[PDB]
RNA sequence: UUACGGCGGCCACAGCGGCAGGGAAACGCCCGGUCCCAUUCCGAACCCGGAAGCUAAGCCUGCCAGCGCCGAUGAUACUGCCCCUCCGGGUGGAAAAGUAGGACACCGCCGAACA
RNA sequence: UGCCUCCUAAAAUGUAACGGAGGCGCCCAAAGGUUCCCUCAACCUGGACGGCAAUCAGGUGGCGAGUGUAAAUGCACAAGGGAGCUUGACUGCGAGACUUACAAGUCAAGCAGGGACGAAAGUCGGGAUUAGUGAUCCGGCACCCCCGAGUGGAAGGGGUG
RNA sequence: GUUGCGUGGUUCACCGCGGAGGUAGAGCUACUGGAUGGCCGAUGGGUUACUGACGUCAGCCAAACUCCGA
């Protein structure tokens, strides 16, 4: 019901965060502005 | 110009003055704000009062009505908290003394069976309350293009203290009284 | 009445995160229908260090309206800060919402000298 | 019956007048029982440790028993 | 806020039969309204046994 | 007597340590019962004292109760092993400490008064004597 | 310095309430919604330009124990340590409640008229 | 049978029983962050349906409501209610502490990068706090290109998540 | 516990000073519950002698009550 997902630089393709999100709610891949490290500044994240 | 603004000023606060020796011309009643609601009773059924209360109401009164949503749950009206149960608006400045001359000049003596306002529905402050239980016959809404019949209810606020001089502020702006 | 206990309730909420010491005091607004008031206040000791307001020369001194007064005694308040040897405070609403009279004080003594 | 939970070893750690680093924890507790002064933080579970070297000084601020530091 | 919510409030006027008639802003009609009654027309604004066995006997 | 409702049905016994200080005097009527002794009290004692005196009074005078059998007691069933879980309550008990006074009565007649409320104390598992209002 | 407008200290001995007096500067009430800004609708509020009118309100001053608040001394409850077989006693602490009473605040900085 | 809350528990901490009561093995992409605004329940009076109790108006009301969820401690200064923008439910660290047999557990100012909101001051390393969890071994996956059994590759191993 | 090597009064006792408390007790119109007797009377009962709510006047009780408080 709330499966632990990962989310990717879309840029670098590079996993850099985990977390959960409720499967019913939000159906569809979650999109998210996270700090890459690899890319140096902030990018968006979508599941992966 | 509101024309009943204009008698109120013109003499309506002279009389006022006459009737009680107010110490300072700010003493003098008068009214602040007309507030007009629905409270409907198909909130757990159909829900659908967007049109049958803010369409009307807007058109009746000339601004758009605020929606009020249930406070509680309750069992017995099959009351859930959360969704729309009443609509209310309130007219102030001169859109609420337009309403008031237009109420009082054609609408009161247009309902059925009009006999006037009882004098004795004040709240006690020098406020009073009343209202109809159908459609009202309001020239803005016509039958050809309304829903299931429902009424609404009027509350009238004034700067008076006592329900005495509401009273007799409202005998004096046109209230239909016994 | 209910517009002086709303006004000080908001100060209070406001004034719960922000103090001002001497190196930064406290540039509190005090607004009114017909005036503005300004100081800085310091709230280490309770010892104001300088002040303003709008009845002065600049009441008579006014190159438009109550915005321009407003542009005038910031220009003057911070003339009074420079003064006093301060160049940095924290700008106090007083309960007001920012904008207006007080966006005008505030950026007259911001590009009048005042790093806040 | 017969479940319980641990012992959480809640209370004052530091009391009045006792000299403290930086850092130090002064009080665990769950709410706000205490509320920090001067020189004292809150922490994520209100746990009022000491943000500057000095002494310990309770309070109080118009209701609030209060925690300070005075260096 | 009104820039699209409200209804239009435009300068009206209101015709009586009576003749008692009066100009003021009402809602979206635009045109006039043709009433039979007013307040000054109204009711209200301007105000046996034994007789009946006499009568029948 | 029987309360209506408890927040704890099983609740530590009352601790008997000390003087009563609060209902050491009479009240309400002109004779009371005043207690030497902590004991509890149990209803059934309560309700044979009151009968004891209405019944020897059989008309006239009022009788008052200051005292509330709302403490309750447990007792494990007879044939058990040491230590399997609290008992079950069983009786309902007052606690009962020295100066503390348990009845009160006025009578027009001093003697029957006198005789009605040695009755009563001859029924309850404590020492008590009687005491007037001034 | 007098008595006013702010900012604070303190958070009822300071509060609530009642009774009177004030609008120089000021503080407000107040006039409109053209401009910034806003109403889960309303220029009611906020914001904007002002002084036609006013202390009626807020606010300030003085007087009220009315509700509320503070509160002894003494005594008692309780109690550390000893004596003591319990009873109780010695010695050192010491309430809560109640009573007498107190109390319609106090203190600092800035600004205006006056100083 | 593990974890959280209260009483027992004797005014620091800790403290047993097949002692007395309850909860947890989650939930929320907003119920997170930030900026700004507001005050509840109950009672009284008046008002078509509407009545004890629906929405409306006016008084009284300082916390007697509410808090995602047990209880405790807190919160009206709001941690309660409403709206706007957003993803800090970050990366590299971390002086110094609580607790503690050990293993674990907990708090943390502050520095840098790159950001959110805010005019600024600032706040932000999930949630008012405390439960919602499982050591080591052995494996899987993504990335770095560290070792690479004559040499060059590769297999396999290694580090980070 | 003992013993080797370090440290040396840091341990402990009494006196003074600075601190947190919620036990004993007590109180409860200061909350949550229990509870005695009156006054008033909410509802229910066949015009009400019957249940007698809420308050209020006195007296009370509590490990999981606390405006207090050793
Ligand atoms: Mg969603
Ligand atoms: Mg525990
Ligand atoms: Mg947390
Ligand atoms: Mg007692
Ligand atoms: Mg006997
Ligand atoms: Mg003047
Ligand atoms: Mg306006
Ligand atoms: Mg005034
Ligand atoms: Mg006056
Ligand atoms: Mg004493
Ligand atoms: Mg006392
Ligand atoms: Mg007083
Ligand atoms: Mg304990
Ligand atoms: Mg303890
Ligand atoms: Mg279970
Ligand atoms: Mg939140
Ligand atoms: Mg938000
Ligand atoms: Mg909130
Ligand atoms: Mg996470
Ligand atoms: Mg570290
Ligand atoms: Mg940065
Ligand atoms: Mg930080
Ligand atoms: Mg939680
Ligand atoms: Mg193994
Ligand atoms: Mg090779
Ligand atoms: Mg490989
Ligand atoms: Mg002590
Ligand atoms: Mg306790
Ligand atoms: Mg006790
Ligand atoms: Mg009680
Ligand atoms: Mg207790
Ligand atoms: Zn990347
Ligand atoms: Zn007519």
């Amino acid at each position: 019901v709330r499966p632990k997902i990962t989310l990717a630089c879309e840029v670098c393709k590079h996993r850099n965060y985990i977390t959960k999100k409720n499967r019913r709610n939000d159906p569809d891949r979650l999109e998210l502005k996270k700090f890459c490290p690899n890319c140096g500044k902030h990018q968006a994240h979508r599941e992966t | 110009q509101p024309r009943l603004k204009e008698r109120y000023r013109s003499e309506i606060r002279d009389a006022l003055r006459k009737q009680f020796g107010y110490g300072n011309v700010m003493q003098i009643p008068t009214v602040t704000k007309v507030v007009v609601n629905m409270g409907v009773g198909e909130a757990a059924r159909d829900a659908k009062l967007i049109n049958g209360a803010v369409n009307d109401l807007a058109l009746i009164t000339g601004q758009k009505p605020e929606v009020r949503r249930a406070r509680k749950s309750i069992a017995q009206f099959k009351l859930r908290e959360g969704m729309p149960v009443g609509v209310r608006v309130t007219l102030r400045g001169d859109r609420m003394w337009e309403f008031l001359d237009r109420l009082t000049s054609i609408a009161l003596p247009r309902i059925r069976d009009f006999r006037g306002l009882s004098p004795k529905q004040f709240d006690g402050v020098g406020n009073y309350t009343f209202g109809l239980a159908e459609q009202a016959v309001f020239h803005e809404v016509d039958v050809d293009k309304i829903d299931r019949v429902r009424g609404m209810d009027i509350n009238v606020v004034t700067s008076a203290a006592t329900d005495d001089e509401g009273r007799a502020l409202l005998r004096a702006l046109g209230f239909p009284f016994k | 009445a209910t517009r002086r206990i709303s006004r000080l309730r908001r100060h209070t909420r406001l004034r719960k995160k922000l103090s001002g010491t001497a190196e930064r005091p406290r540039l509190v607004v005090h607004r009114s229908a017909r005036h503005i008031h300004v100081q800085l206040v310091n709230d280490l000791n309770g010892t104001t260090v300088a002040a303003a307001s709008s009845i002065e020369a600049d009441v008579r001194g006014v190159p438009g309206d109550k915005k321009a007064r407003s542009v005038r005694v910031g220009q003057l308040i911070a003339e009074r800060a420079k003064a006093a040897g301060i160049d940095t405070v924290v700008f106090d609403r007083g309960g007001y919402t920012y904008g207006g009279r007080i966006a005008a004080l505030a950026d007259a003594a911001r590009e009048n000298g005042l790093s806040f | 019956n017969g479940r319980d939970s641990a012992a959480q070893r809640l209370g004052v750690k530091r009391y009045g007048g006792q000299v403290v680093k930086a850092g130090e924890i002064l009080v665990r507790q769950r709410g706000t029982k205490f509320h920090p002064g001067v020189n004292v933080g809150r922490g994520g579970d209100d746990t009022l440790f000491a943000k500057t070297a000095g002494a310990v000084e309770f309070g109080i601020k118009r209701g609030r028993k209060t925690v300070s530091i005075v260096g | 806020m009104k820039s699209d919510i409200h209804p239009a409030y435009e300068e009206t006027t209101v015709v009586c039969g009576c003749g008692n008639t009066f100009q003021t802003r009402s809602t979206k009609p635009g045109g006039r309204i043709v009433v039979e009654v007013c307040s000054q027309c109204h009711p209200f604004y301007t105000g046996g046994r034994v007789a009946r066995f006499e009568k029948r006997y | 007597l029987i309360p209506r409702k408890v927040k704890h049905r099983k609740q530590h016994h009352p601790r008997q340590r000390g003087i009563a200080s609060g209902g050491t005097t009479v009240n309400f009527g002109d004779y009371g019962i005043q207690a030497l002794e902590h004991a509890y009290v149990t209803n059934r004692q309560i309700e044979s004292a009151r009968i004891a005196i209405n019944r020897h009074i059989k008309r006239g005078g009022k009788v008052w109760i200051n005292i509330f059998p709302d403490r309750p007691l447990t007792k494990k069933p007879a044939e058990t092993r040491m230590g399997s879980g609290k008992g079950s309550p069983e009786w309902w008990v007052a606690n009962v400490k020295p100066g503390r006074v348990l009845f009160e009565l006025s009578y027009p007649n001093e003697g029957v008064a006198r005789a009605a409320l040695t009755r009563a104390i001859h029924k309850l598992p404590i020492k008590a004597r009687i005491i007037t209002r001034e």
